[PDB]
């Protein structure tokens, strides 16, 4: 089918700071924060979108910190608690009224084995798109 | 490719 325009190029994600005094604990983390992708003028013909994924992963399997800190890692959700990591895929619906299609996400830091330290949290998520 | 979704922030460490 048809591609759709690809409306969201870029989308950032602002975690903030956290501390790592906060942070000492395994599983600790921050508050999600949601991300959407949002497709528009989807052909007639074109029902389906589905969005993979991809960044470096660590050995925790969730992607890796990009930035200086240590002993923290990114985690990518869908809207319904599914955790997205590298090479997964997600399909939705194209709304016919309008003819477009969204991925409402969410983003978070957490420290699967405790211990963050200190210094940036930098990562990045490609998406490619494929069309039914 | 079509999207990037770019994460950042800071760990701080006032200890
Ligand atoms: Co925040």
């Amino acid at each position: 089918a048809k591609p759709c325009t690809v409306s969201t190029t870029n989308a950032t994600v602002d975690l903030g700071d956290l501390y790592s005094f906060s942070l000492m604990s395994a599983g600790a983390a921050s508050a999600w924060h949601d991300v959407a992708l949002e497709l528009t003028n989807c052909p007639v013909g074109t029902s389906r979108v589905t969005a993979s994924f991809s960044g470096a992963a660590d050995s925790t399997g969730y992607y890796k910190n990009q930035g200086t800190a240590q002993n923290i890692q990114l985690e990518l959700q869908d809207d319904s608690g599914n955790t997205l990591n590298t090479g997964a895929t997600k399909t939705v619906q194209v709304d016919d009224s309008s003819q477009s299609a969204h991925f409402p996400l969410q983003v978070r830091a957490l420290t699967v084995n405790g211990g963050a330290t200190q210094g940036t949290i930098q990562a990045v998520i490609s998406i490619t798109y494929t069309y039914s | 490719a079509d999207s990037t979704i770019t994460i950042r922030g800071y760990v701080r460490d006032n200890r």
